[PDB]
């Protein structure tokens, strides 16, 4: 059929607009945003905390901060690196040395299908332990607060700030898991996939939105600073997106020909 | 009341000890809608494919035993030209077209005296590799008109022969014991069938329409029907009688949707 | 959706453009014209079963 | 309905539990008729 | 009663038909199709997988190449070998040596009742461990997918991807089972018992149907790689026909006189 | 409604589960029109 | 206006510079009867032959002289494959029917320039033998292409050269002088003709009617036919322009009636 894709509207057209067919029938509608980001994906895996953590500093961190890393889980498909929103996604190519290795999330099955720029939807944080008769916890704070770090001596016991709060600490059974569903708390109505404006929290970084996130949850034990334990614990973070809305179309990722 | 004359675009068939036409699996195996699984136009049936396609099949002596069967695989006699089955104007389009959804309506004369005695099983058996060799190839015209008669040994009564792939010189070759397309040579009157005895007709008539796993299968590939002519009683003559009595058959496919028009197939 | 096992070199056929008359270039205009090709999907293009992604766009 | 005993209430919905064929557009009957 | 058995059809008749006598009632409906075939039965023994496994290469499979075997369960009532879809069902009769034992399954409650041509049904799949106290997964992936074989590093510890995915992985309790329901998946209409067709996967195998399967499943275990156990652990496969419809009646197995 | 299957039965309220927009005062249309 | 696109099957072709459709003779030449020297069932049109089928003609030089043509046999171009014009399922059918009754419609491509002069005088010439030579034998392609435009001689002009009976060695053999099969180049738009013009359109646009001296003729020796491109005005261009502008056609068979089914045509 004789178009003009110069225009940049083309009307989509079926066997019968050039030839003799018939149209075949709707197969399906698992492309539907609602359904089709509602399933559960591996996020990111943190360490379970034992005693009242330092929360990381901002960046740039300099060298001598005894500060205790790879333990948030900043909930977001967005590029992360040492518990905080990045814009880059870096991985280690050669991990010898040097300094402290910063754990980076990536939601990869989120990108594959993030064709739009905005998107909007509540988060079902379920976190499966990695070890054997794990017997943990999960904090989690929200879009804008900030991790209360420190301790009180209850009855001897260096019971730290993270055992109690206004903001949700699920504890899991000894073997089980931890499943909830969060709102969609952050101050940005949607969750920029791709975002172009400067956060003027630092020497503006561009392209870095400061509150696109869900939260940041952390897994901790049950006892006190006492009884820490010596091998350090995982737990590993799965999330849904209920209720998913996007916005304004856009790019999928570059798939190289090598 | 026997004498029925079945008439199909220029090709008419006679038979005077017709026993009635085994109608499979409906009333009418004749009504048939176009296949779900193309978006083109099908190309139906017209006036030069819907005929008796007629050819011979080998001989039946006295030294063929209880159960040795004879296969004709349909639509793969059309294309083999098995018996001098010739399609004529429907193998010059089953080759051209893609995928082809049709159903089988067969005929096969064999006339007997009454002083002969003797009975075959005429079955339209579904989806087997009965005409395939052991070893993958499917038979050859020199390789059927050597043993003219295939025996029911127990690798066709298990299934052990049917066709295989080989899995190679990484895992060790099992001992292959079994495999589904076996024929149970006892229970063969399961299928639409009608026994071609000595003594009550000459030509049986078997009506089979269109089965398969897809509404329409390809056209270079498929045996969703298998004409079977199985001894059940071995003949028998006193001597001076009429030696080797020949086997026809006359097939005809009944409403053929052909689909996806290509030029000829050349493997 | 996807070539696995196997489809040899053909699965569902081929696209072609053949050229079917050489193309007639006025004097003082650049040869070897170029056609810029598109893939849209159809309006009965429909989509079934949602399976993993390939993470090889990150490395 | 199948060795099915459970009567009353089906939780999950015909098109989750079950797998409906999508449309297009006892009595034992012979699988064999003499015409 | 005086008939013609050479016609093909032979009405069924009672004892009235020939002598003095009367019908007896009707039995029960222990042969209908949907009913007969709604129980479970074993199908496969299948290796649990403890890291990030390469699927069984096509055929003819040659010496050197390092994949493994044993590891999953095609769905299916037809003969299988190598978790591929097989023709002739072998077992071992005197196994000495020589390579890599194959790993054949068989429906033997099935075949001895599947006297017709085409079957479609869904499938409820209940996986049984074969272990005291294990802690396994089930995977699953449909008729036409295939297999996802690598890992990806979560804080120093080599997750597989099949941990992940848009396809049930169920988690079985530490000594529980996994019990699901899968739908028909395939792209056939039915499933062919007998099939006498060719597929052009390869050199054109008659008799071998590409798609009769309900999917493959494969049991592993909720650890990481370096978390390898060292005894091979095995799991039990049990399939039940839920909503079974059959069509074209067709032959029994032969059994032997000897 | 996303991947619901629960028809039947909600526990929670609407606010409690979802998340409700608050108030200030199928059919694909294209993403694009040339006017 | 003059975007015209003539979707006839599965074979669409298309003209951006389309003067009209000359129908000859008859408001609708597609509109025909069935043969009445025919007591059999005729075959129909179908949908495999209700299509374009195209094949290419020879180039169109400088060194073309005034009224040197180029004939198409029509249907003997779908016989003897001229320009590579197969047919396909036509030919497939033509050779197994016997007499053969259709109607064409034509359509040369040939796409100039607006720096280019020149013009050819397409028309379907009725009842012409110039593809033939004139010592009775029809063209072959090794002897189309070789003088690639047969020039209008006297010999044509006068029908001095079309083909005869020799009349042996008993009567002396006349000095021929003149034949009813010969060209009036002058006059060649008396028939159904349009110009393909380097100044108005690239493709001309034919279609006539079954025409005969019995209400249906043989399939192996009709020329009822003959699409015949004649240039009028020699080409010129000056140089760098693109030399040797192709001529292609494209004919496509408007309800033909096929008449006695035989197998295949062995001469």
């Amino acid at each position: 059929s004789t178009d003009n894709a110069e225009t940049g509207v083309i009307e989509a057209g079926n066997t019968d607009t050039d030839f003799s067919g018939e149209l075949a029938a709707p197969g399906s509608n698992h492309t539907n945003v609602k359904f089709l980001f509602d399933r559960s994906r591996l996020l990111n895996v943190i360490k379970v905390l034992e005693k009242d953590a330092v929360f990381p500093r901002p960046f740039p961190t300099q060298e001598g901060a005894q500060q205790d890393d790879g333990y948030f889980c900043l909930l977001t498909p967005r590029p992360t690196v040492a518990s905080r929103p990045a814009t880059r996604f870096g991985l280690y190519a050669n991990p010898s040395g040097s300094g402290v290795l910063a754990n980076t999330s990536l939601d990869f099955n989120f990108y594959s299908l993030a064709c739009f720029t905005y998107f909007r939807s509540d988060l079902e944080v379920t976190v499966v332990s990695l070890e054997p008769d794990l017997e943990f916890a999960v904090g989690w704070f929200p879009s804008g607060s900030e991790y209360q770090a420190s301790s009180f001596v209850y009855d001897q016991l260096h019971v730290p700030f993270h055992f109690t709060g206004r903001t949700p600490r699920a504890f899991a059974s000894k073997g089980g898991k931890v499943s909830f569903v969060l709102p969609w708390n952050s101050v940005s109505s949607v969750l920029p996939v791709r975002w172009g404006g400067a956060s003027k929290l630092s020497s503006a970084t561009r392209g870095l939105p400061a509150h696109a996130d869900w939260g940041t949850i952390y897994a901790f034990v049950p006892r006190p600073n006492e009884k820490k334990s010596t091998a350090v614990k995982h737990v590993a973070v799965y999330i849904r997106y209920k209720n998913a809305r996007a916005w304004c179309p856009s790019m999928l990722p570059f798939r190289s020909y090598k | 009341d026997r004498v029925t004359t079945q008439t199909a675009g220029n090709t008419a068939i006679n038979t005077q000890s017709s026993l009635g036409v085994l109608c499979a699996y409906v009333e009418d195996p004749t009504k048939s809608d176009p296949p779900s699984s193309s978006t083109d136009q099908p190309t139906t049936t017209f006036t030069a494919i819907d005929r008796w396609y007629t050819g011979r099949l080998n001989s039946w002596t006295k030294a063929v035993k209880t159960f040795s069967f004879q296969a004709v695989p349909l639509p793969g006699a059309f294309l083999s030209r098995q018996g001098g089955l010739n399609g004529g104007a429907f193998t010059a389009t089953l080759h051209r077209h893609f995928l082809m959804k049709c159903g089988w309506q067969v005929q096969v004369q064999c006339n007997l005296t009454q002083f002969h005695q003797g009975a075959l099983l005429v079955a339209m058996v579904p989806e087997t590799t009965l005409d395939v060799k052991p070893d993958g190839k499917a038979k050859s015209l020199q390789e059927l008109n050597e043993e003219q008669w295939v025996e029911m040994s127990d690798d066709y009564r298990t299934g052990k022969n049917m066709p295989f792939q080989s899995l190679g010189t990484y895992y060790r070759p099992p001992n292959w014991t079994w495999g589904p397309n076996f024929i149970n040579p006892y229970q063969v009157t399961v299928f639409p069938h009608q026994i071609l005895n000595a003594r009550t007709s000459t030509s049986v008539d078997i009506n089979v329409p269109y089965i398969g796993e897809t509404p329409t299968q390809s056209s270079e590939t498929q045996n969703s029907w298998t004409l079977l002519v199985m001894v059940l009683v071995p003949l028998d003559y006193k001597e001076g009688a009429t030696t080797d009595p020949e086997i026809t058959f006359s097939v005809r496919p009944t409403s053929p949707y052909f689909n996806g028009l290509r030029n000829r197939y050349t493997a | 959706t996807r070539a696995i096992t196997n489809s040899v070199y053909s699965a569902d056929g081929w696209f072609s453009l053949h050229k079917l008359t050489k193309i007639t270039l006025p004097p003082d205009c650049p040869q070897s014209p170029c056609i810029l090709f598109f893939a849209s999907a159809g309006e009965d293009y429909t989509l079934r079963l949602p399976v993993d992604c390939n993470p090889s766009y990150v490395f | 309905r199948g060795n099915n005993g459970n009567m009353t209430f089906n939780y999950y919905a015909n098109t989750y539990q079950n797998s409906v064929d999508f449309s297009t557009s006892g009595i034992l009957n012979p699988l064999g008729y003499l015409k």
